[PDB]
DNA sequence: CTGGAGAATCCCGGTGCCGAGGCCGCTCAATTGGTCGTAGACAGCTCTAGCACCGCTTAAACGCACGTACGCGCTGTCCCCCGCGTTTTAACCGCCAAGGGGATTACTCCCTAGTCTCCAGGCACGTGTCACATATATACATCCTGT
């Protein structure tokens, strides 16, 4: 099927390791959704705009850093970073 | 086990205005400060440096939060400075250090005619079995500025090291000089 | 001269003027004193610390228009620290 | 044979998340990385939010995330309340309060 | 370099508070308007760096801070070219 | 019609409640009104102009979000 | 072959269409641009030039002076109901403020 | 080795030596002038760009257009901008 | 400060409803494998700014001295919102049984738009300067404030 695609899947797989035992309402799992759906698009945005400062014509992790960067407030920037940064690191070497 | 030690110099410099001033009838301008030996950020372990002037003046506590660490202010007498300088680790004890306020100059130092009166010492922090937040902070420590970083006291001395050389560059670059024009002149 | 009729004229003749109000050379090395903590030997565009003041005399011109109308709201007409900080509370700058 | 996103030790979608960059004109080249870069950085933002509405909601006598316990851990939190400073979460209410002035006493 | 929050004198905070209608200025509110603006200058200054080490520039241009003001709700006019 | 009454004294005093206060001045409900009805009238005149657009007849959630996150307020959980 | 007529021409446009069109087609606001776009587009951009040109040289001649300067934007953009509104969160560079003085702050 | 770098000085001129023949503009306020104009381009843009994107559309139209000046221009500002682009569209199409 | 009533909260334990998750079964879409241009990166190199200094000039910041004007405080006065009981309007069913207005979706198809050429005016950057108006000067007009 498709239809409608959404953010369920990971919102719960996500929330299964912080808390294993915590369950999520619909309503809460829709708020979820949306949510992710903002910092997407924020994010890429930036992003976009970022290439669009230096004039290339191609949006890549380095962007999307300096994009996190400018979005996230110090502490949520500076772990944000780290994780972006980890998950690159970790997939260039397989 | 770990022992860390930071080198840092403390003291005070006095312009003397050359005359009584008749505002408030002091003579002499000081600047108190704490700076580092080496150029390096204290800013990376130091949360702020206050100093405890004489109760003569409207406010004797007074606080700096960057390095290098200094108060510029006025006075007339000498007098003992408490400066406590604390670090960013609240686990840590603070440093206490006590400057005697030099503003007048000895007679050999004042037939000398210099025109500043300094009194600094260098002494060295030591922080023994240090937390590892403190531990990092000491160890991350980075260059203050890409200049050069200097000491001045024995002022008298100093003056006197830079002037050997300043005089002696000036001399040779006039004598040569009018020697060339001269004879460039009369050919 | 009573105590408001020269600052009543500054304020007609401050809101009649363009010029900026900040000293500039002071003002400069606040603006490479706050970059020290970011990168250390940084450079700027003329241009750029110019608009950083542009930013900045407008910022706090628009925070003391409405500071002025909280200091008018406890029949006051000195503005007091407590109307910049309601003024940028209900900013959401300090909330 | 294995998802682009599972080899970053992740829990989100590194493949939809390339394709929801790519497909909606940000730029012209979406990079190997950037879709794997984006992708960890929501889902930090998810596992912080969780983590904090989850047991809040738990503080609660919950076992289940309710959004007034997300808007609890998001107003509570002084990054989640500076990033979604302009958000209403629905449902949500407000956080309790009361300013001394009107307290008696 | 240090303390140069106290550039801002005070005939240069009585004078923009004059051109936004402040007839009577208090005393602390100096120190105020210091703080403010300190941290106003610090986010805006902060910002633009963001775009200097990503573009590996050491000279902070206009377009920068033009970009900043604007990720801050400032657009300027006046330094787009 | 004229239903901006709908939103009554009562209501006012509930929203108020909810947002901390505890003495509401008798002209602030007909303040209120015109303040909601103006915030109204531009939320819905977005959300008209995203349905006209589409070439639909009903104004869906999706028009009202997109509406809302236009004028900056931004409201989580329709769908966007 | 024939003799070129531009963009800005045919539509009867004074900002340019085929700059405007082109900072679209490599700009990734969208992905296959029509045929009207820019031309609405630099049709509207320009049309607010002139309204406010319009009332900057307006405030500009009240002041006496036969240049515009960033004043005659200030006073202009904010002297309007709608500029005002439109260009509300956009700060004039060296344009200054309005004499706005309160009430409630004078000689009484 | 020229380094050009393009603005709008050129049509803000026309414009206003039309709309004001007797009033010149000064290069700083010029520059406000382009950087207005920059400034709205990437709003009615961003609006239509947006439009599109709502409705599953690949393509930024003036259709989209004329709803992203709708949405971004207050009631009289917005009118006179549509009218004065509808207009435009008509004595386009219209091969004159 | 204790009393003593009288209302509110506030967890404990109980009892069903129904959303939240459990699984199953295919559809969409992300992976795999590979050829094909190329994004940008990096190695020079031209040449503006940026930066850093130094002098002379003087506006300006600043400290001080002195009243005046404005700011927290008190109290008294009077009304207008709070609390709470009664009359009135809104608003659910049951009773009444389905059309139809309209989103949701495709299959064709023709028109619009990308792609990719080769020209040719027109937009930029010079250069060549002309001149608004900034700065200066003075009387005219308010425009005060102390008598």
């Amino acid at each position: 099927r498709s239809r409608k695609e959404s953010y369920s899947v990971y919102v719960y797989k996500v929330l299964k390791q912080v808390h294993p035992d915590t369950g999520i309402s619909s309503k809460a799992m829709g708020i979820m959704n949306s949510f992710v759906n903002d910092i997407f698009e924020r994010i890429a945005g930036e992003a976009s705009r970022l290439a669009h400062y230096n004039k290339r014509s191609t949006i890549t992790s380095r962007e999307i850093q300096t994009a996190v960067r400018l979005l996230l407030p110090g502490e949520l920037a500076k772990h944000a970073v780290s994780e972006g940064t980890k998950a690159v690191t970790k997939y260039t070497s397989s | 086990g770990v022992t860390i030690v930071k080198p840092i110099v403390y003291g005070n410099v006095a312009r003397y205005f050359g005359k009584k001033r008749e505002e408030d009838g002091h003579t002499h301008q000081w600047t108190v400060y704490v700076k580092p030996y080496r150029n390096e950020d204290m800013s990376a372990y130091v949360k702020k440096i206050q100093f405890k002037l004489h109760e003569s003046y409207g406010n004797p506590l007074r606080v700096v939060t960057k390095p290098p660490y200094e108060i510029t202010e006025t006075g007339w007498g000498e007098f003992e400075i408490i400066i406590k300088i604390f670090f960013i680790d609240p686990n840590e004890r603070p440093v206490t250090l006590y400057h005697l306020l030099k503003l007048f100059q000895s007679d050999t130092n004042a037939m000398l005619g210099k025109k500043t009166v300094v009194s600094e010492f260098y002494d060295e922090m030591i922080f023994q079995d240090p937390t590892a937040m403190m531990q990092q902070l000491l160890t991350t420590s980075r260059q203050l500025t890409l200049g050069a970083y200097k000491h001045e006291t024995e002022f008298a001395e100093l003056e006197v090291k830079t002037r050997e050389k300043l005089e002696a560059a000036k001399k040779k670059t006039s004598f040569e000089i009018a020697e060339l024009k001269e004879r460039l002149k009369a050919s | 001269y009573r105590p408001g009729t020269v600052a009543l004229r500054e304020i007609r003749r401050y809101q009649k003027s363009t010029e900026l109000l900040i000293r500039k050379l002071p003002f400069q090395r606040l603006v490479r004193e706050i970059a020290q903590d970011f990168k250390t030997d940084l450079r700027f565009q003329s241009s750029a610390v110019m608009a950083l003041q542009e930013a900045c005399e407008a910022y706090l011109v628009g925070l003391f228009e409405d500071t002025n109308l909280c200091a008018i709201h406890a029949k006051r007409v000195t503005i007091m620290p407590k109307d910049i900080q309601l003024a940028r509370r209900i900013r959401g700058e300090r909330a | 044979a294995k998802s682009r996103s599972s080899r970053a030790g992740l829990q989100f979608p590194v493949g939809r998340v390339h394709r929801l960059l790519r497909k909606g004109n940000y730029a012209e080249r979406v990079g190997a990385g950037a879709p794997v870069y984006l992708a960890a950085v929501l889902e930090y933002l998810t596992a912080e939010i969780l983590e904090l509405a989850g047991n809040a909601a738990r503080d609660n006598k919950k076992t289940r995330i309710i959004p007034r316990h997300l808007q609890l851990a998001i107003r509570n939190d002084e990054e989640l309340n500076k990033l979604l400073g302009r958000v209403t979460i629905a449902q949500g209410g407000v956080l309790p309060n009361i300013q001394a002035v009107l307290l008696p006493k | 370099l240090r303390d140069n929050i106290q550039g801002i004198t005070k005939p240069a905070i009585r004078r923009l508070a004059r051109r936004g209608g402040v007839k009577r200025i208090s005393g602390l509110i100096y120190e105020e308007t210091r703080g403010v603006l300190k941290v106003f200058l610090e986010n805006v200054i902060r910002d633009a760096v963001t775009y200097t080490e990503h573009a590996k520039r050491k000279t902070v241009t206009a377009m920068d801070v033009v970009y900043a003001l604007k990720r801050q709700g400032r657009t300027l006019y006046g330094f787009g070219g």
